[PDB]
């Protein structure tokens, strides 16, 4: 992905984009099961994983005691989520940014993802102000993408994906 | 033999192109000599003598070949653009690769200090891949030529981030935060420091499309370009190359100035002491001091004590007492002009800037020669000359200036020194001392007087022009040459077109579009700055605003004579420039708007507002033609538009001219272009 | 009170800050650096011309600024020394520059009126000849081929000199540096070399801004740090001394063989590439009696 | 009394006659170089009639000695200027005046 993220960003690839949702599903499973941390501390000692051989090796390809020397940031799952969030974020629109915003807001309010779906579907009709210079220059910079509009994007499945990514960010940053 | 270098070879003038450094020499002669050289060295090797090199060395010259006083230049945004909240982004393109730093600086950041060497700035240095804030750590990687560094600040969460070509830089750990925590303070502004032979560019994102990696990293994280919500170019400030004289700060690390009152048996003294002497990092470099007010020579030169002589004389005196323990050879005493800006570690009296203007008659026959300089000083060491006991008294060098004749003389100890100077009329001379500290007590300005010579305070102050008693008013103080100053880069430059018309016609330089700036002149210091520089000089801004308020007050309520007088000091081009300029400070803008209104419009505006509530409508056919509604459709017309016939005060103005002697122009307000 | 305060404060112009509109002044110089030093290969006398195609005496209410002359640097630095870089000041407004404005010689921000046949300020179709002699420090001017009865001398020569013109808006001027960069309208004084001869062989002659910053876009403006001193401006050849060193005898009687071998090298070389005997000395005939 | 130096030559032939009006552009400076008056600042040429004590007589005689179309610098001593009393609020006592005067027209 680090070799081909720029190709996927300059030219969006919907077929390759599904990987973002897929690894996000992997991440929510990582959130679900608490046993990964203990078994991973065991797996790292049993078979020697330092994540450094992947952390400091990727720079050449991209051409751009134990307790103290050992950290968890080299984990493959979290590395993958950092390296794969931007493609999904680029799938997300500046208009969809507000949708993600109130999805994260309701996640913080601890409303279940089932209830927020209908609420967001109803609030879709209430579009934002259009003449304001800020939002006007965001879609001025966003209009380069031909078929990334909400008119072509299916409403309900994109709303469900917005709730999913809002939960992803919710857990990742503030839990 | 006498030959010199020339672009073309000439036997008669002994010019050749080969007299160039071997690095720049052409290959043809180079290889012509090198073939025989190679044959000779190979023959040496062949005949049985083997030659080995002495050694191979790997040393760096540090490319510090620039001026010794300038190792780097700091370019920053204006202080008024400090951000105290929100998310901000800007870019720094590195045309070259070298000793360059980029980041956010506090408004108090000093231009003569490295970025991040103190607490006043947070910087990233890609030359050594480091982060700089009150110390040095390791952060990120090293850029190359053409790399763009995106700097992000989040003042809500108190974080800073740096990206190289869109990739987030990392510290020793995996943290993306360049600086985890910091107080808001007065805010932060974009800043960069460029070293010797380094070229950069800072983009504030006024045109978002011009940003390179903002979309890759910064568009979607909530970071705003630093100039997105601006309709005007961000003013640039940068380190001042030319040092200027300014009052010694009370918190200076090295210099302390003590004001000594003048008793009946003594004279006022301004003593300079090196408070840091005898300790770590004591400043042993020569330092240049001067008095804040100059002595001005006469405009035209004529071709115990006596009170009448003192009253009729134009000769002023001061003295400098080099204390015991300070070597006289390291102290220079004399006068300087406002043109002196030469800060050099090694100062000698033979290296001062000088010129001679020679004017002659039609066929040669030089009839006058004028020596012009900015440093008329003598050396205390050569004033001492034979080695003295150095304990009898402090070495008291007395400087005497005759303004009526422009003569500068010196007294070593009751004896007139051989060195003397002659200055051109209207010259302003600042009493100056150049000293290298070899003791905690360096010297003191003694402002007394000697027989038949008027005190210095008299020539300094017009009020005390006839007061033989020496005085040291608070305006007079000690200033020192320093580099802690900023320069304001103009927002617009002259559009100059340079081209090569042809071989015969030479090089064409053309300039047609006028450009003007509004200059503020400091009378005592004899220096002029741009009035737009007052955005960062608070005391001058406040004093000038109150001066404009006084200008309004003196002509308030129909003082036409005072308004005419004020038209000499603030003319209508100045008023128009002040009201139209967009970068002018708000206080000065309001003051100048009020000044314009009070000088040129207030009287007639008040007269009309006074006849406002009275309606004397004469009867004419014009009055008869007036109707309530413009047409049958009874809709109100635009207010003010229409035919009004009511009597109103006459509008009359007088031309402000100071060559006329009519005295009748003092009625009515001065004219102004109303259209 | 109003009259008293006005009459006792305003006319002095010595306490309150003074305001005035000043025309912006810009300077142009060729990329030429002239210096004099012991052991240097630089010529000492130089000459150039500036000819004014057009000028407007009053573009604004302030008089048009136009001065021409020579400016020095602050100790081998490429920067024009001792002057501001934004505007307002031109040639002769500091002690590092020496200018002429058609009526006055300007130096140290001080002007001296100078005599000339039919004195007038610089105007259209005026040819100015500037001469700089560094052997005896002297700067001289000639207006329209007529001598100007004023002269600069005994100035500091520890820096590098260059032609310079300072101006406000409303001019068209043309540098004539001789040769292929503008033919001189007048014959230079004897012993004075045209300014185009000072170009180093690798570089190309140009006329550019005296200061680093000009009118450009904000994001396209190049910010420059300090610049290295021009050591190449003065070429002083100092070789490694050979008087203190001693030739050993073995190196000497092998030097005999080396000298004979290299002499053979040159002679056989001139056989294969075509030298021969020549009765008369000529460069074109390419023959040597060696 | 007045000291005149030509900046730009005029026709050299037409001079202000008696009972005529001189239309000029003048910029007034004090001897220290500070500007106090300028008609070019106001964008309105200054018109004055010869011999009717309408201006300071130093300026009067200087413009009289001027020629048509000529530009000149005029130095006026206080005796031919405001003198010891001066001009209140503008010209200090005993001030020598320097004028840049261009004689535009004679009407
Ligand atoms: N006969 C020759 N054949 C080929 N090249 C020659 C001949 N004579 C001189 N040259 C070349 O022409 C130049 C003239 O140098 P020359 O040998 O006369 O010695 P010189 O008088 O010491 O001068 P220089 O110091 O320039 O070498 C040198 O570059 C030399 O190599």
């Amino acid at each position: 992905v680090d070799y081909n993220r720029a190709k996927w960003l300059k030219e969006p690839n919907p077929e390759a984009e599904e990987l973002f949702r897929m690894v996000a599903e992997v991440f929510i499973y990582w959130s679900k099961s608490h046993n990964f941390k203990r078994e991973e501390q065991n797996f790292v000692v049993q078979n020697e994983i330092n994540n450094m051989s992947f952390l400091i090796t990727d720079t050449k390809s991209k051409m751009s005691r134990k307790g103290d020397r050992y950290s968890m940031q080299t984990s493959l799952i979290v590395a993958a989520l950092k390296r794969l969030l931007p493609i999904g974020l680029n799938i997300c629109a500046p208009g969809d940014q507000e949708l993600i915003a109130l999805a994260k807001n309701r996640f913080s309010l601890k409303d279940t993802e089932d209830e927020v779906r209908d609420i967001i579907r109803s609030n879709i009709h209430l579009q934002g102000k259009l003449e304001d210079p800020a939002i006007r220059w965001q879609m001025a910079l966003y209009k380069d993408l031909p078929n990334r509009t909400d008119d072509t994007s299916d409403p309900e499945k994109t709303v469900e994906r917005v709730l999913d990514i809002a939960n992803v960010l919710f857990h990742l940053e503030q839990k | 033999q006498g030959w010199t270098y020339g672009i073309q070879q000439d036997v008669k003038n002994r010019r050749n192109p080969r007299l160039v450094p071997y690095t720049l020499l052409d290959d043809r002669t180079k290889k012509s000599n090198k073939d025989s050289l190679r044959e000779a060295v190979r023959t040496l090797l062949g005949y049985g003598y083997n030659l080995e090199a002495p050694d191979q060395d790997h040393a760096a010259r540090a490319e510090v070949c620039s001026g010794t006083g300038e190792r780097f230049r700091i370019f920053r945004a204006e202080k008024t653009y400090a951000v105290k909240a929100g998310r901000w982004y800007f870019e720094f393109e590195t045309v070259t690769a070298g000793d360059m730093r980029v980041g956010w600086s506090r408004p108090g950041c000093q231009p003569d200090q490295e970025l991040g060497s103190d607490e006043r700035a947070f910087a990233f240095d890609g030359f050594k891949a480091q982060r700089w804030h009150q110390g040095n750590e390791h952060y990120g990687r090293s850029w190359q030529a053409g790399d763009v560094v995106g700097c992000m600040v989040d003042m809500n969460e108190h974080t800073m981030m740096f990206t190289l070509n869109g990739e987030i830089l990392l510290d020793d750990s995996g943290s993306e935060l360049a600086f985890k925590d910091f107080d808001v303070g007065d805010g932060f502004i974009p800043v960069c420091s460029l070293g010797v032979a380094q070229v950069g560019r800072m983009n504030f994102g006024k045109d978002v499309s011009t940003l390179k990696y903002f979309t890759i990293c910064g568009l979607q994280e909530g970071y705003e370009p630093f100039a997105v919500n601006t309709n005007r170019d961000i003013t640039m400030w940068l380190s001042k190359r030319l040092p200027q004289f300014l009052q010694v700060p009370s918190n200076h690390e090295h210099i302390e100035v003590t004001r000594i009152d003048g008793t009946i048996d003594s004279s006022p003294c301004l003593k300079v002491t090196q408070k840091s002497f005898g300790s770590q990092n004591s400043n042993t470099d020569i330092m240049f001091y001067r008095l804040s007010m100059p002595i001005e020579c006469a405009e035209v030169f004529s071709k115990r004590d006596d009170y009448d002589f003192l009253m009729q004389t134009s000769t002023y005196y001061y003295s400098v007492r080099i204390f015991p323990g300070q070597e006289p050879a390291n102290v220079w005493v004399g006068w300087i002009t406002s043109d002196f800006h030469q800060y050099d570690t090694g100062f000698d009296l033979d290296r001062v800037r000088t010129v001679t203007v020679t004017l002659g008659d039609e066929k040669g026959k030089v009839h006058e020669s004028i020596k012009r300089s900015n440093c008329y000083m003598v050396c205390a060491g050569e004033s001492m000359s034979p080695g003295q006991g150095r304990n009898n008294n402090g070495l008291e060098i007395g400087c005497v200036v005759d303004a009526a004749s422009g003569l500068l003389t010196f007294i070593a100890n009751g004896k007139e020194l051989s060195t003397y100077y002659q200055v051109e009329p209207s010259t302003k001379l600042f009493p100056a001392v150049f000293a290298q500290a070899t003791s905690p007590n360096v010297f003191q300005f003694e402002l007394g007087r000697i027989k038949n010579v008027m005190p210095l305070s008299a020539g300094l102050f017009k009020s005390e022009h006839k007061n033989p008693v020496p005085q040291c008013p608070p305006r007079l103080h000690v200033q020192f040459l320093s580099h802690v100053l900023w320069s304001r880069m103009p927002n617009q430059f002259l559009k100059v077109d340079v081209s090569r018309i042809s071989e015969r016609q030479g090089w064409l330089v053309q300039c047609l579009d006028p450009l003007q700036f509004m200059s503020l002149h400091i009378p005592e210091e004899n220096r002029s700055v741009d009035i737009l520089e007052l955005t960062e000089q608070e005391e001058l801004l406040k004093f000038h605003y109150h001066t404009l308020r006084l200008y309004s007050a003196v002509c308030a309520l129909g003082n036409h004579r005072v308004a005419h007088a004020l038209c000499s000091h603030v003319d209508e081009p100045q008023l128009l420039y002040a009201i139209e300029n967009k970068y002018m400070p708000g206080l000065l803008r309001a003051g100048y708007y009020d000044l314009l209104i009070d000088i040129h419009l207030s009287s007639y505006a008040t007269a009309r507002l006074m006849m406002n509530n009275e309606y004397i409508v004469p009867m004419t056919e014009e009055t008869k033609s007036i109707t309530l509604f413009p047409d049958e459709n009874k809709k109100h017309g635009l207010p003010g538009i229409g035919l009004s016939t009511s009597l109103r005060p006459r509008m009359q103005f007088s031309s402000p001219s100071f060559v006329s002697i009519s005295n009748e122009c003092y009625q009515y307000s001065p004219e102004f272009p109303l259209d | 009170n109003q009259h008293l305060i006005c009459d006792n404060l305003l006319p002095g112009r010595d306490l309150l800050l003074q305001t005035r509109l000043v025309n912006h002044v810009s300077s142009m110089r060729p990329n030429i650096f002239l210096g004099v030093s012991e052991g240097s290969a630089q010529y000492k006398k130089w000459y150039y011309e500036l000819m004014v195609d057009h000028t407007e005496p009053f573009v604004t209410a302030e008089a048009t600024h136009l001065r021409v002359g020579w400016a020095s640097t602050e100790g081998y630095s490429p920067y024009p020394g001792g002057g501001e870089e934004w505007g307002g000041n031109g040639v002769g407004d500091d002690l590092f520059s020496y200018g002429f404005d058609g009526l006055h010689l300007w130096s140290g921000c001080i002007a001296r009126t100078v005599s000339s046949p039919n004195q007038h300020l610089l105007r259209t179709d005026d040819v100015i000849s500037c001469c700089l002699d560094l052997s005896a420090p002297s700067i001289s001017f000639r207006i329209n081929g007529q001598p100007v009865q004023g002269m600069f001398e005994n100035f500091n020569i520890d820096g590098l000199f260059f032609p310079v013109v300072s101006f406000s808006a409303g001019i068209k001027v043309r540098f004539l540096l001789g040769g292929r960069h503008g033919e001189f309208k007048f014959l230079p004084p004897p012993g004075y070399a045209p300014c185009y001869e000072a170009v180093l062989p690798k570089e190309k002659l140009k006329v550019e801004h005296s200061r680093e910053y000009k009118q450009e876009r904000t994001y396209t403006r190049d910010l420059l740090g300090p610049t290295v001193s021009l050591t190449q401006a003065a070429f002083t050849p100092i070789p490694v001394d050979t008087s203190q060193i001693v030739l050993p005898p073995h190196l000497e009687r092998i030097r005999e063989k080396l000298a004979e071998n290299i002499h053979e090298l040159w002679v056989m070389n001139k056989i294969e590439l075509g030298w021969q005997y020549g009765p008369v000395r000529d460069d074109n005939k390419r023959q040597h009696p060696c | 009394g007045v000291e005149i130096e030509t900046i730009s030559p005029g026709d050299g032939r037409t001079f202000p006659k008696k009972g005529q009006t001189c239309v000029v552009h003048y910029t007034g400076m004090l001897q220290n170089g500070k500007k106090f008056d300028s008609s070019r600042d106001r964008n309105k040429p200054f018109k004055f009639r010869i011999g009717k004590q309408e201006v300071i007589k130093g300026f009067e005689e200087g413009a009289a000695q001027m020629s048509l179309g000529q530009r000149a610098k005029l130095t006026c001593t206080p005796d031919v200027a405001y003198g010891a009393t001066g001009h209140p609020g503008v010209i200090p006592p005993n001030a020598t005046l320097i004028f840049d005067v261009e004689l535009l027209n004679l009407e």
